[PDB]
Parts: structure tokens; C-alpha cells; sequence
């Protein structure tokens, strides 16, 4: 009726929560929301979400301990003064997140096709209080790296390093470069990444 | 010996099935103040234990709560509970070379806390099945 499609939008760990108004919705409606861990009794108050009109509310921080799992609930508050509660499903960010494509650098030479992957921050704070990436979360974490030529011809590499090189390439010719990011352990698979390249003449 | 090859987890249709299990058991599970698996469940086991542990978790749930439950929850537990049986008969092989007390009283707590629960425990174990399916996967390699 008034609040609908509560849920999390989770991306690279940024955890924001979203919710949608129903049918008796109006423009003029605040919402306030709240936020707790499960297995625990009480609700905290989100506190830069109370009263707002928008409808997004960011609980990346609050939601950032990966051994836990959490609840939100927002509280709509209609011009006439009627209300109206609606929480999540269970959150899991391990389970939920969506990874964004590789942080790659694709580098060309004569023969040879270099790609360089690098580490991807993300908002997951260690003891020491420092950023772990999606390889320090993701143990079983891969890459699935793939060289086009044309439409029948297409060179493959995949592993846990960072570098890797296509070699047997003719000089002077253009190839597209295609690495995504998977953890089987969760069967998630990461935007790809292209990267077009063109080998150096001779 | 307590393991289990990778390959246990791998498969999309049975694991998403699980998943899919947990998640329905979960909308109707409204206690929000009580979770069953999670880190304290290990409170003071050793990591070359943890496979051990969720033995008896899995085979406490399978008993339980799946068997109990096997006419709710349709289709998945249907096709959920024969997979998480198998997964049980492979490690009915599993032991530990030291005293089982540590071990024994974090169980026993879990039990205890899904009798107290009555029903609506059994209902929050299969709302859990898949953090069990995640424990019992990085317990046992
Ligand atoms: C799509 O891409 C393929 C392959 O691309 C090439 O190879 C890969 C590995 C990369 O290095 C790319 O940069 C290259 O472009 C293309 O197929 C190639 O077609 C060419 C013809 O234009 C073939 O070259 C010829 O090969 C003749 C035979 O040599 C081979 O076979 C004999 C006998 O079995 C053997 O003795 C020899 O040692 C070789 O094994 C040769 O006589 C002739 O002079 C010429 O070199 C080449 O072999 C093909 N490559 C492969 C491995 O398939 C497609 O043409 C391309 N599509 C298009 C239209 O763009
Ligand atoms: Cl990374
Ligand atoms: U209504
Ligand atoms: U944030
Ligand atoms: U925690
Ligand atoms: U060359
Ligand atoms: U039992
Ligand atoms: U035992």
C-alpha cells in the first residue's frame, strides 16, 4: 500500500537499502529507516535516514561485518499522518553482492597481448582497520581472461596471478580483450571487463 | 577423515535449490532475535575440528528438523534433504583424535536452542540451511 519492494541493492559491498511506495502512496511521505544484526534484539536507528523524502538510504558501514548477517526495516509516514512498516529478507552481502567489472590494464606489444589485474578495494575493514579486496574475501576467487580474433578464433587463459599474456599474436593487428571475475563457492561472475587492443607493428 | 571435495558445492541446480530452501524457511521465520549457526557455534573448537562439529550439526538438522519438517516447504525440501544426506553419509566416517567436550556442549546448546524453540526452531534450522551448507563447506575444505 504505502511501502513496497523493500530490499538491499548490494554492488562491490556498497550495501544500499531501496524500497518503492505502493498504491495509497503520495509525494509528501517520509521515511525513517532502522537497522539490526540477526541473532540480535535490537533495532538501531540509521542516523542520517530519519524523515527523508528520498527513497535510498546507504547501510554500507552499518552492514560491514562479513560474519554477520542483518535486517533493515523502513517506516513510511504518509501526509495524513498514517504509517507504515516493512522490513528486508535476511542480508547476506557475501550472498547478495554483485562484483563490478575487473580492474585491469591491457598492455600491447609486437607478438603478444599483456593484461595486468589489480587488486579491487573494497569498503570491508580488517582489524587493522585497512581495506581488503575481493581476493582477500573470495579465497577461491579466479579470472577467466579470453583474446578474440574474429567470430571463429578465440584464445583463453584463467588463474588466480594477476598478469597474463596471450602469445603467438601477429603484429600490427587488433584484438579484443575480455576478463571477468569468478567465485564458485558463491556462482558469482563479475560484469566483464573488454578492453580492444591492437598489437605493435614490427 | 573429516573433508569433503570441492566439487560437494559446486553444483549450481542443487546448491540454488538449497538456497532457495533456506530462503522460503527464512520469510517465515519471524524470530529475528535468535541465530542459530554463526562463529560462536565454534566458540573454542580448533580449526582441524570445525569438519567434526558440523557433522553432528548436520546430522542433528537431518534428523531433527529435515525429517520432522519433510512435508513442509515443497518442492525444494524434496530434493534438499537427499543431497544434504549424502553429504552426511560421507563424513559418517569423520573422527577426531581427542576428547569430544568442547565439541559436544556447543552442539547441545544448538539443540537446545531449537527444542526451545518448538516448531518455529525447526522452521529457522531450514531457514539456516544455507549458512550450515557454507559452514559445513568451509569446515570441511
Ligand atoms: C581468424 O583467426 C584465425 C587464426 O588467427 C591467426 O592465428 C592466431 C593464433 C593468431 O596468431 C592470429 O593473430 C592469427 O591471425 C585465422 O586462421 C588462419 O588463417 C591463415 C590463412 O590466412 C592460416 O595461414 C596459412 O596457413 C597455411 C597452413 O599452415 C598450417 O597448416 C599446415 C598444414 O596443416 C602446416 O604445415 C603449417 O605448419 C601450419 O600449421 C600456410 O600454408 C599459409 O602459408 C598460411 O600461413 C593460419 O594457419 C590460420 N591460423 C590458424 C591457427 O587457424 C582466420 O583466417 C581468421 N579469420 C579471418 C578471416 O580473419
Ligand atoms: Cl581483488
Ligand atoms: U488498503
Ligand atoms: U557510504
Ligand atoms: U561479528
Ligand atoms: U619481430
Ligand atoms: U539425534
Ligand atoms: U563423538
Amino acid at each position: 500500500d504505502l511501502l513496497q519492494h523493500v530490499k538491499f541493492q548490494s554492488s562491490n559491498f556498497e550495501n544500499i537499502l531501496t524500497w518503492d511506495s505502493g498504491p495509497e502512496g503520495t509525494p509528501d511521505t517520509v521515511y525513517s529507516i532502522e537497522y539490526k544484526t540477526y541473532g540480535e534484539r535490537d533495532w538501531v536507528a540509521k542516523k542520517g535516514c530519519q524523515r527523508i523524502t528520498r527513497k535510498s538510504c546507504d547501510l554500507t558501514v552499518e552492514t560491514g561485518d562479513l560474519q554477520e548477517l542483518y535486517y533493515a526495516r523502513v517506516t513510511a509516514v504518509s501526509a495524513g499522518g498514517r504509517s507504515a512498516t516493512k522490513m528486508t529478507d535476511r542480508f547476506s552481502s557475501l550472498q547478495h553482492t554483485t562484483l563490478k567489472p575487473p580492474d585491469v590494464t591491457c598492455i600491447s606489444k609486437v607478438r603478444s597481448i599483456q593484461m595486468i589485474v589489480h587488486p579491487t578495494p573494497t569498503p570491508i575493514r580488517a582489524g587493522d582497520g585497512h581495506r581488503l579486496t575481493l581476493e582477500d574475501i573470495f579465497h577461491d576467487l579466479f579470472y577467466h581472461l579470453e583474446l578474440q580474433v574474429n567470430r571463429t578464433y578465440q584464445m583463453h587463459l584463467g588463474g588466480k596471478q594477476r598478469e597474463y599474456e596471450f602469445f603467438g599474436l601477429t603484429p600490427d593487428t587488433e584484438f579484443l580483450g575480455t576478463i571477468m571475475i569468478c567465485v564458485p563457492t558463491w556462482a558469482k561472475e563479475s560484469a566483464p571487463y573488454m578492453c580492444r587492443v591492437k598489437t605493435l607493428p614490427d | 577423515h573429516c573433508r569433503l571435495d570441492k566439487s560437494n558445492f559446486q553444483q549450481p541446480y542443487i546448491t540454488n535449490r538449497t538456497f532457495m530452501l533456506a530462503k522460503e524457511a527464512s520469510l517465515a521465520d519471524q524470530n529475528t532475535d535468535v541465530r542459530l549457526i554463526g562463529e560462536k557455534l565454534f566458540h573454542g573448537v580448533s580449526m582441524s575440528e570445525r569438519c567434526y562439529l558440523m557433522k553432528q550439526v548436520l546430522q542433528f538438522t537431518l534428523e531433527e528438523v529435515l525429517f520432522p519438517q519433510s512435508d513442509r516447504f515443497q518442492p525444494y525440501m524434496q530434493e534438499v534433504v537427499p543431497f544434504l544426506a549424502r553429504l552426511s553419509n560421507r563424513l559418517s566416517t569423520c573422527h577426531i583424535e581427542g576428547d569430544d567436550l568442547h565439541i559436544q556442549r556447543n552442539v547441545q546448546k544448538l539443540k537446545d536452542t531449537v527444542k526451545k524453540l518448538g516448531e518455529s526452531g525447526e522452521i529457522k534450522a531450514i531457514g539456516e540451511l544455507d549458512l550450515l551448507f557454507m559452514s559445513l563447506r568451509n569446515a570441511c575444505i
